[PDB]
């Protein structure tokens, strides 16, 4: 049926190209798209996923990576319990500037707000400028969840949305 | 061919500027209120 | 300038019509024949030969940066010179880095990058890219290695 | 330089092609969105 | 002092680009002109309340781009329709023909249409004898009027006749 | 080849700028003596010497108006062959009014007095300015766009629609 348990809103942050809206796409419709333009405007799509017995339905937001800054960022991240931050394995200045979008989430966006680090793009082995390694370092010590996936041939898309959702489950299930 | 090659870009540069102020305060008013808009489905 | 060579042009146009990823196919053994074996002949051919395999296979990777063949910072392991290697290699499953020349690491992307343009077309996946763009990506992609081919890097 | 006409009137043809959509959106269910005064 | 209403109706703004569509919205709803106006983007519409016959009728006036190639939703519910040409482009006149079949295509039939008539403020650039529009409007079932944004001739007395044609037409269907 | 360029004549944009500033319509200030003498005078020089400087004074009251004329009794008027300002016979698609009886005129004629109809409508447009997002340099050189207009209809270089 299309009742719902729970309803999360889950937003896309990170620079400009490291696909955040074929994550998007690959979760929501599972489709990828090599050739896809920027971003206009902001969208989300849904889908609902089984937790813990409890039909939980996700709100995907995406938008224009391009930030830092215009006029609408207050909105975006309003009512977010969860965030997927996400870099360019093989574009080392998209991992640079997560710590500016780590930032960015604590000014805006509400505290206690779920973090995942991705992670993406993992299909180019040979591209790679981020060491696993010291990805997974990061995310550990800043508090963050860590994976990585390729929307290309699908890899973890799966599991990354499973994982950040259930996390934020947790979190609401205990209060 | 010539300076006609600056004029061509100046113009259309600044409307897609226009374009995209635009689409930004529509935008905020369609988050503001009714959201369920911006969906993909 | 450029100018198409039919003779390539509609051998590749053909082979876009009905993408194989065969080894033995008109455009790919040219190009394998012409491109690719030369540029993963390294002096320590163990290795090598492993190297293509994980090229073809998608399984190889390439990372910036207490075993013996693996070489180091200093040591190569594909070709046996001492240069500054600031990259390393790893194959399939294999959990090894070898370090790898700022040389030998222009040849090997040069042929990864080959691979994975013609595996997006074979997928195709390309759909905004007329035939002609695509061809003269692959011939972009082919100059590569033969300028890698024949010790013409870039750092 | 002549290539970057050709790229931002193609811009025009991206930014433009979504503000069409968003608007036909807008007007099929609150179209009070849209008022000026 | 009211700013309830007994009747709504909705108005659209159609002619080539450059006629003054825009402006005779503004002129009208807020007594603005703008010399140096831009064109239009998107889709807009202002309000005003006005009496006619004891009852008040608020006017909803859209307005958009001249140049098309959305159109059905901008002429759905729309009760009335001002078709506007440059009285000193014959060229915006010559296109009425072809707007007329936009609107007997894609907008309700009973729909009031108002034949305009801009620009009256050029005199020496006139190239649209009244007559031969005049007519054209009377042959083809439209009302018609001259009007200037620019001097404010007849801006107002425009709308207010096409507004209470609509609403004679809408109260005798009621009878 | 040989390209087209454009530069202010100091004179003229300080005479102009100065007028800009604290605009009039009077005929006997530095701006428009000279544009009277230099443009517009020579533009409605005609045959019937009576009637055309009687146009000029329509044209400075924006009381003359311009119809074309899809094809009473007098010598002055004229007729779809016969112009009124000058005695030339050509067909005439244009009628001219002084104001609410109408004068018949040739394609030429129209050109020159319309020319200078549109120089007074822009001056207008500015001392009522209505003129807002266009900066003084802009303004200028419509002026002078303005200018080259009458001055080409001066000397017989005019446009025809068809
Ligand atoms: N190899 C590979 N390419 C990917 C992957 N995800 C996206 N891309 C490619 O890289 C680009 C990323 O596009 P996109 O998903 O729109 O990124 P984005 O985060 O939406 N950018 P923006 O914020 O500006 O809209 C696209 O050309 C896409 O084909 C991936 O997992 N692997
Ligand atoms: N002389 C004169 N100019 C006018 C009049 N009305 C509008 N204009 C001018 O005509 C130009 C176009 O006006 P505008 O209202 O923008 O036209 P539009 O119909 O809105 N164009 P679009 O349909 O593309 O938005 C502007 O320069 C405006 O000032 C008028 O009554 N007289
Ligand atoms: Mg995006
Ligand atoms: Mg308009």
């Amino acid at each position: 049926d299309d009742e719902y348990d729970y309803l999360f809103k889950v937003v896309l942050i990170g620079d400009s190209g490291v696909g955040k809206s074929n994550l998007l796409s690959r979760f929501t419709r599972n489709e990828f798209n090599l050739e896809s333009k920027s971003t206009i405007g902001v969208e989300f799509a849904t889908r609902s996923i089984q937790v813990d017995g409890k039909t939980i339905k996700a709100q995907i937001w995406d938008t224009a990576g391009l930030e830092r800054y215009r006029a609408i960022t207050s909105a975006y991240y309003r009512g977010a319990v969860g965030a997927l931050l996400v870099y360019d394995i093989a574009k080392h200045l998209t991992y640079e500037n997560v710590e500016r979008w780590l930032k960015e989430l604590r000014d805006h966006a509400d505290s206690n707000i779920v973090i995942m680090l991705v992670g993406n793009k993992s299909d180019l082995r040979h591209l790679r400028a981020v060491p696993t390694d010291e990805a997974r370092a990061f995310a550990e010590k800043n508090g963050l969840s860590f994976i990585e996936t390729s929307a290309l041939d699908s890899t973890n898309v799966e599991a990354a949305f499973q994982t950040i959702l259930t996390e934020i489950y947790r979190i609401v299930s205990q209060k | 061919s010539r300076d006609e090659l600056m004029e061509a870009i100046q113009k259309q540069e600044e409307i897609n500027f226009r374009l995209q102020d635009y689409i930004d305060r529509i935008i905020v008013a369609i988050m503001e209120t009714n959201p369920s808009i911006l969906e993909v489905k | 300038c450029k100018e198409a060579d039919l003779s390539l042009y509609n051998e590749f146009r053909l082979w876009k019509d009905e993408p194989t990823m065969d080894r033995t196919c008109p455009f790919l053994d040219k190009i394998y024949q012409e491109d690719i074996f030369p540029c993963l002949t390294f002096s320590k051919s163990e290795l090598a030969s492993a190297v293509l395999e994980a090229v073809e296979n998608n399984t190889l990777s390439i990372e910036p940066v207490s075993a013996v063949e693996c070489g180091g910072p200093k040591k190569c392991a594909l070709t046996g010179q001492s240069k500054s290697c600031k990259h390393r290699i790893k194959l399939g499953d294999s959990s090894n880095y070898y370090y790898i020349s700022p040389f030998c690491r222009y040849r090997i992307t040069s042929v990864c990058n080959f691979f994975t343009y013609i595996r997006y077309i074979q997928q195709g996946l390309v759909k905004q890219q007329d035939v002609d763009q695509m061809f003269w990506e692959v011939m972009q992609l082919r100059k590569e290695m033969s300028l890698a081919k024949l010790g013409y890097f870039k750092e």
